[PDB]
């Protein structure tokens, strides 16, 4: 459901409720959260 | 083994035999009588659902230590799971006991990646009969197919043909 | 050899064939004192080598009373021949060698007869007069095979460094705690050797076993439920129906605890 990028593969996964937190292709247990979607506004000052 | 079934963690019987000096029948009646008083318990007080936790099989939960008691990588370990997944639909071999179906799936993926460990190896190290996993293997070799993850042959990492026949 | 101190009954002429008293006619010879080197005491004190061989010549100089030490050359070819022995004192006092043989066990005013003194035969070897010292000789060649030999002393390390295993971490951690592997070894299994001894009997009829617990009775007054278990080979309901109408344990005695005859079937 929600989209999840492992440390060290930077393989793009998506994960669900039950889904244990791990990576499907390295296996590596530190998955990060992905960048969201929404435009971000910044002050260029 | 309540402990470690109900986090998802759950060992054997045979490891528990192996740290606790306990006789089979009695580890068994003991194991019967406390999840009955523990469901007795749930009933009486916060009703719990199982969602599998005390599943019996549980063979899952093997696969992962399995591979790791005999060093494999984790490529090997993910076909087994998904072989020991897929081995609940083959009749032939559903009332075999979990630990023989983990380990006849590991037994079929090591040879499936010609990963050079003997029959033997896998028998002292998980202490499983080396004719019970030589068995286990032939009566999985019919089904080939249907165990062995398609996607990794698509990818050409692995073929049906590394298999030696009976 | 243990054996009683001060005895006045002249014990150690039957248990002792050899003199007690110290031999004093070899203490006329002429001993020197040498202090050796590491490769010379090594090679001196070895009980696998000096099978009475020679193993050098004393040349004493009287110009100045040098003395040498010429090694023959059956030893080694590394190491010199040709040594210095210093003399750091000419006339060494209360200084003596005394040797000690085993002995022959086979064929105020107040005193107590009771020292633990340990009879050993005694003897003195010889007198000392020289502290001698011996040195690798400066033209020797081979007296850089010492030195470089002394500084193979300081420089070698007698310890090793720790193993690491390079194998995979789960082949090691396969033994660990949470294994299938089942422990076949047999140290200590106390359980297995103790609790596989069982003891089957029958209900074997009331006047053979109080025949045989008066078997018992006259071969030892006193017994126990243990031991007249085990003697006789019955279970204890059926041996504790027979022990109280002939005999009773005793409560107050010297031997409580245990079972004996009533005093009406003692006098029997
Ligand atoms: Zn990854």
């Amino acid at each position: 459901t929600l989209k999840y990028i492992c440390a060290e593969c930077s393989s793009k996964l998506s994960l669900s409720r039950t889904d244990a937190v791990r990576c499907k292709d390295c296996g590596h247990r530190i998955l990060l959260k992905a960048r969201t979607k929404r435009l971000v506004q910044f002050e260029a000052r | 083994l309540i402990g470690c079934r109900r986090a998802e963690v759950a060992r054997t019987f045979k490891e528990i035999q192996s740290l606790i000096h306990v006789k089979t029948k009695e580890f068994g009646k003991t194991l019967n009588i406390m999840k009955n008083i523990l469901r007795g318990k749930s009933e009486d007080g916060f009703l719990k659902i199982d969602t599998d936790n005390m599943s019996g099989a549980q063979n899952l939960t093997y696969i992962p230590r399995f591979c790791s008691h005999l060093g494999l990588p984790m490529q090997v370990t993910t076909s087994a799971e998904y072989t020991a997944k897929k081995c609940k639909e083959i009749k032939e071999i559903a009332g075999k006991s979990p630990i023989t179906i983990a380990v006849v799936s590991i037994y079929l993926n090591i040879l499936l990646f010609q990963i050079p460990i003997t029959a033997a190896k896998v028998g002292q190290t998980l202490q499983v009969t080396e004719g019970t996993i030589k068995s286990g293997y032939k009566i999985l070799y019919e089904h080939r197919d249907k165990l062995v993850d398609p996607q990794l042959i698509a990818n050409g990492v692995v073929s049906l043909d590394n298999l030696p026949g009976v | 050899e243990v054996f009683d101190g001060n005895d006045i009954e002249n014990n150690e002429t039957k248990v002792y064939e050899e003199s007690l008293d110290l031999d004093l006619e070899r203490s006329n010879r002429q001993v020197w004192l040498v202090r050796l080197p590491m490769f010379l005491a090594e090679k001196w004190r070895d009980r696998n080598n000096l099978h009475g061989q020679e193993l050098g010549k004393i040349r004493i100089n009287k110009d100045g009373s040098k003395i040498t030490l010429l090694l023959n050359e059956n030893d080694n070819d590394s190491i010199p021949h040709e040594y210095d022995l210093e003399l750091t004192k000419k006339v060494v006092e209360n200084e003596y060698v005394f040797t000690e043989q085993n002995l022959k066990k086979y064929q105020r005013d107040r005193y107590i007869p009771y020292v633990k003194t340990i009879p050993k035969k005694t003897a003195i070897v010889g007198t000392v007069c020289h502290e001698c010292q011996v040195m690798p000789s400066m033209n020797d060649p081979n007296y850089h095979k010492i030195v470089e030999q002394r500084r193979n002393i300081v420089k070698l390390n007698n310890k090793e460094r720790i193993t690491t295993l390079d194998e995979t971490v789960g082949v090691t951690m396969s033994h660990t705690g949470m294994s299938m592997r089942s422990d076949n070894s047999n140290f200590l299994k106390v359980g297995r050797e103790k609790a596989k001894s069982n003891i089957k009997s029958i209900r074997m009829p009331k006047k053979e076993i109080l025949d045989y617990l008066f078997k018992l009775f006259d071969e030892y007054d006193y017994w126990s439920l243990k031991g007249l278990k085990e003697r006789t080979r019955q279970p204890e309901a059926h041996l504790k129906e027979c022990l109280d109408k002939v005999a009773t344990l005793v409560k107050k005695g010297p031997y409580a605890f245990k079972y004996t005859l009533r005093p009406e079937y003692k006098k029997l």
